[PDB]
């Protein structure tokens, strides 16, 4: 299993995988309690009003002034018993996405993908940069720092924004210059989207109540995929996007769509991104990794004590794929940089995760969604590892009866409908 | 991001 331990909420600290700890968000904070579910990977049970102190308050705005598609609910995760669910959901998803050979190459690359150790100013030692580091409470109440790559954080005011969040640098692009940063997913389980399974229908702003619900392993592999990009620094800048010309009820209203998410959703959404674009982004990384393979060049000490220069030097190598000559100078080779960027980019994509989990799913990312759900997917008997909704040798097990809310009725409750409030 |  992706996931060794089957941690209870309630399971006692014990500083190393079990424990409080606080983030790099510059500012003050209690200690929160997290869980290390894998080698470089957390979980903290807890509403996001952490990465962002501008956003650490839960309670909804006024009701005359509510985003179409957004969900607010100040009390969601804040009893021992949700987080304890939250835990145990999360943790589900992950073996649901491991247990597939997509899933375990995402993983895998994930794992592999420490953000780069370039904190240093003198361009001869490396150094790691600490806002990709967490301060983990031994058991003596001493505080210790420990680098990671992924945390799964509880979503911040508005409960169905999901995405991928990570400190910056004062002058360091992170997640645009091939270096990488630890990425936060704010994320639930409890909740999911509903979608229409007709396409003429889903792509419309009126039409449907969300016949269909979302594979919550799906919306989570999704932000995966973002944090795969994120951590390593090919992420495509947000104010690249796609003037909408596909969609009448799109383009009425001038709405853009990110390069970066057509790319993570992939299928046909990924062709809106022409060839000359495509290929700027490939060089520009391109010769971002080479910077990295030249700083790792002159480093000639280590900072720390936690691992060699030898060890770091190799992490990287590894990460990056670099070829490495008689003296041991790294350099990027042309083919293996492009195995790795389409990797990451092209076969890490929403759209092959459905083909995998073998699950009903929007589309296109260029839809309208049509309702929110409350759902549970701890017990056994609601969703399973290898069947999500649709369980084997049940009447939910064909023609995904299991995501069809009106069969399935007892695992989906509808909060808000989305159609028409756009 | 879901998106829209
Ligand atoms: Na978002
Ligand atoms: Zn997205």
């Amino acid at each position: 299993p992706f996931v060794n331990k089957q941690f209870n909420y309630k399971d006692p600290v014990n500083g190393v995988d079990i424990a409080y700890i606080k983030i790099p968000n510059a500012g003050q904070m209690q200690p929160v309690k997290a869980f290390k579910i894998h080698n470089k990977i957390w979980v903290i049970p807890e509403r996001d009003t952490f990465t962002n102190p501008e956003e650490g308050d839960l309670n909804p705005p006024p009701e005359a002034k509510q985003v179409p598609v957004s969900y607010y609910d100040s009390t969601y995760l804040s009893t021992d018993n949700e987080k304890d669910n939250y835990l145990k959901g999360v943790t589900k998803l992950f073996e649901r996405i491991y247990s597939t050979d997509l899933g375990r190459m995402l993983l895998t690359s994930i794992v592999r993908g420490i953000p780069f150790w370039g904190g240093s100013t003198i361009d001869t030692e490396l150094k790691v940069i600490d806002t990709n580091c967490i301060n983990v409470i031994q058991p003596d109440g001493s505080y210790r720092s420990e680098e990671l790559n992924l945390v799964i954080i509880g979503p911040s005011a508005d409960i169905i924004q999901f995405e991928c969040k990570s400190f910056g640098h004062e002058v360091l692009n992170l997640t645009r210059n091939g270096y990488g940063s630890t990425q936060y997913i704010r994320f639930s389980p409890d909740f999911t989207f509903g979608f229409e399974e007709s396409l003429e229908v889903d792509t419309n702003p009126l039409l449907g109540a969300g016949k269909f619900a979302t594979d919550p392993a799906v919306t989570l592999a999704h932000e995966l995929i973002h944090a795969g990009h994120r951590l390593y620094g090919i992420a495509i800048n947000p104010n690249r996007v796609f003037k909408v010309n596909t969609n009448a009820y799109y383009e009425m209203s001038g709405l853009e769509v990110s390069f970066e998410e057509l790319r993570t959703f992939g299928g046909h959404d990924a062709k809106f991104i022409d060839s000359l674009q495509e290929n700027e982004f490939r060089l520009y990384y391109y010769n971002k990794f080479k910077d990295i393979a030249s700083t790792l060049n002159k480093a000639k000490s280590i900072v720390g004590t936690t691992a060699s220069l030898q060890y770091m030097k190799n992490v990287f190598k590894e990460k990056y794929l670099l070829s490495e000559d008689t003296s041991g100078k790294f350099s990027v080779d042309k083919l293996k940089f492009d195995k790795l960027y389409k990797m990451l980019t092209e076969i890490y994509t929403e759209d092959n995760f459905v083909k995998f989990f073998k699950v009903l799913n929007r589309k296109t990312y260029l839809n309208f969604d049509k309702a929110v759900f409350k759902i549970n997917i701890v017990p056994k008997v609601n969703y399973t590892i290898y069947d999500g909704f649709n369980l084997r040798n049940t009447n939910l097990a064909a023609n995904f009866n299991g995501q069809n809310t009106e069969i399935n009725n007892m695992n989906f409750t509808k909060l808000k409908n989305f159609t028409g409030l756009f | 991001c879901r998106g829209c």
